[PDB]
């Protein structure tokens, strides 16, 4: 998930 | 955590400071819009807005206290409601028009450029009319946007989220107390504001059906939009 990335980034 | 400690005035400051920026549409196309071109502009804009929304949510006191699983769930549930209340707020000062971006302000009839869009436009315009009639303030708006984020997926999994929701309720009442609204007026306005969120949920569900209807497949949706859209099937 791109959503997981951006939530951690 | 931190969030429950806060002052009403502090909570509003934390939320005003978290506000994402207003983004611009691509300048080209800079013409009378076709279906494909209008769809292109809106897809590009929504995809960039989504990245800023994810980073705004992290600045909403209480949200980072949640597990990644729960943050994902709330964002998958609420993302189009959040885009829509933002759009509606920006469009306050342009009655009869929707300010997607400063360089993309669309009238009702431009809604017809895409099939099935005018219905959602009309609902969004009606919500803009209602916010203006109520004289919605910026401080109330940021409270409503955080309520949508914490509320919209809370039933579909809680104690902590309900405690932060209670704190944002306190903050809305705080704000209305300072504008000099009577106790009766404060609970009346609190109700009128929260009843709008029911309409915003409705518009989100209509908009979600609209986005599924595309694929049509005229324009490809970004990977991020598709991820968020597929969390609703
Ligand atoms: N033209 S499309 O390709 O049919 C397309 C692409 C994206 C979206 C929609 C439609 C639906 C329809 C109305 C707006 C809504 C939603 C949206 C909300 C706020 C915002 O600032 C930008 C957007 Cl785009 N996303």
């Amino acid at each position: 998930k791109i959503l997981h990335r951006l939530l951690q980034d | 955590s931190l969030a429950l400690s806060l002052t009403a005035d502090q909570m509003v400051s934390a939320l005003l400071d978290a506000e994402p920026p207003i983004l611009y549409s691509e300048y080209d196309p800079t013409r009378p819009f076709s279906e494909a071109s209008m769809m292109g502009l809106l897809t590009n804009l929504a995809d960039r807005e989504l990245v800023h929304m994810i980073n705004w949510a992290k600045r909403v006191p209480g949200f980072v206290d949640l597990t990644l699983h729960d943050q994902v769930h709330l964002l998958e549930c609420a993302w189009l409601e959040i885009l829509m209340i933002g759009l509606v707020w920006r469009s306050m000062e342009h009655p009869g028009k929707l300010l997607f971006a400063p360089n993309l302000l669309l009238d009702r009839n431009q809604g017809k450029c895409v099939e099935g869009m005018v219905e959602i436009f009309d609902m969004l315009l009606a919500t803009s009319s209602r916010f203006r009639m109520m004289n919605l303030q910026g401080e109330e708006f940021v409270c409503l946007k955080s309520i949508i984020l914490l509320n919209s997926g809370v039933y579909t999994f809680k104690d902590h989220i309900h405690r932060v929701l209670d704190k944002i309720t306190d903050t809305l009442i705080h704000l209305m107390a300072k504008a000099g609204l009577t106790l009766q007026q404060q609970h009346q306005r609190l109700a009128q504001l929260l009843l709008i969120l029911s309409h915003i949920r409705h518009m989100s569900n209509k908009g979600m059906e609209h986005l599924y209807s595309m694929k049509k497949n005229v324009v490809p949706l970004s990977d991020l939009l598709l991820e968020m859209l597929d969390a609703h099937r």
